[PDB]
């Protein structure tokens, strides 16, 4: 419930995918990095938990080329280094 | 499953 602040370059992923705001929770900053995800279509076609990040910005931010959505810690620390808990 | 349904099963976690 908890309110965060996310830095720029996650915020500017939060944008692509539609927000408009500034002040997020948690479940809502991973909400819009499903959207984004979905929107530009990053999952994998066959594998649909898989994820192929690389080669994009989200990859940048997460720092691996693909990850799990059911193993999904590279999401949870680069949560960690961009949000500012307020 | 969908990406959709993979990603809502764990943004219910957070």
């Amino acid at each position: 419930g908890t309110q965060v602040h996310p830095r720029a370059p996650l915020l500017q992923i939060l944008k692509v995918a539609g927000a408009q705001e500034e002040v997020f929770t948690v479940k809502e900053v991973m909400h819009y990095l499903g959207q984004y995800i979905m929107m530009k279509q990053l999952y994998d076609k066959q594998r649909q938990h898989i994820v192929h990040c690389h080669d994009d910005p989200l990859g940048e931010l997460l720092e691996v080329g693909s990850f799990s959505v059911k193993n999904p810690s590279p999401l949870y620390e680069m949560l960690k280094r961009n949000l500012v808990i307020l | 499953l969908t990406f959709x349904e993979y990603w809502a099963q764990l943004l219910s976690a957070a």
